[PDB]
């Protein structure tokens, strides 16, 4: 969350500040690359 | 019928009415005021 050059930081029902004060069952991670005008497409609720 | 008055009220306390979850605590622990606030707005017309 600190660090910079980060274009998009955004979280979907969670407070990013609060992070660190939760517990989770397991967590996953997905990577990939797309181009800047796509990038409003990766969210709940959206077409593209 | 009074035991099932009370009990009824009883019960009604772990619906959601649209919000996340039916905990105050879980709700406040993750958000910040400015969506814990229509969460709680939500809760709250369903308990009146």
């Amino acid at each position: 969350y600190n660090s910079a050059s980060f274009s998009t930081f955004k979280c979907y029902g969670v407070s990013p500040t609060k992070l660190n004060d939760l517990c989770f069952t397991n967590v996953y991670a997905d990577s990939f690359v797309i181009r800047g005008d796509e990038v409003r497409q990766i969210a709940p609720g959206q077409t593209g | 019928q009074n035991a099932q008055a009370l009990n009824t009220l009883v019960k009604q306390l772990s619906s959601n009415f649209g919000a996340i979850s039916s905990v105050l605590n879980d709700i406040l622990s993750r958000l910040d005021p400015p969506e814990a606030e229509v969460q709680i707005d939500r809760l709250i017309n369903g308990r009146l």
